[PDB]
């Protein structure tokens, strides 16, 4: 609700308080990453 | 005469003394090992 304007019980948060002060919005979640990494395996060392 | 026969193979210990004056002038390089193997197939991902 905005007071002194047309809308009234409207849904969606705004451009003015979506924080509500909170202290952060804390997601815990995880991750799989499938990526093409660099390697050489035990190799292209010296043979000693 | 025979003497030169027996001579050269008796004092023939210091042909390593020789190859070690060869060796330490000789220029050294280091080889690492090879990766083998059959290397797995493994290509782009289905993009759109």
């Amino acid at each position: 609700k905005l007071t002194r304007t047309r809308l009234d019980r409207l849904y969606g948060l705004p451009a003015a308080d979506p924080n509500n002060g909170k202290e952060y919005y804390e997601i815990a979640g995880r991750f799989s990453l499938i990526s093409l990494v660099p390697s050489n395996d035990d190799y292209q060392t010296p043979i000693a | 005469a025979s003497l030169i026969y027996r001579q050269l193979l008796t004092n023939s210990y210091t042909v390593d003394l020789s190859d070690e004056i060869q060796e330490i002038g000789s220029t050294k390089s280091q080889n690492v090992t090879i990766n083998p193997g059959p290397f797995a197939q493994t290509g782009y991902a289905p993009v759109n």
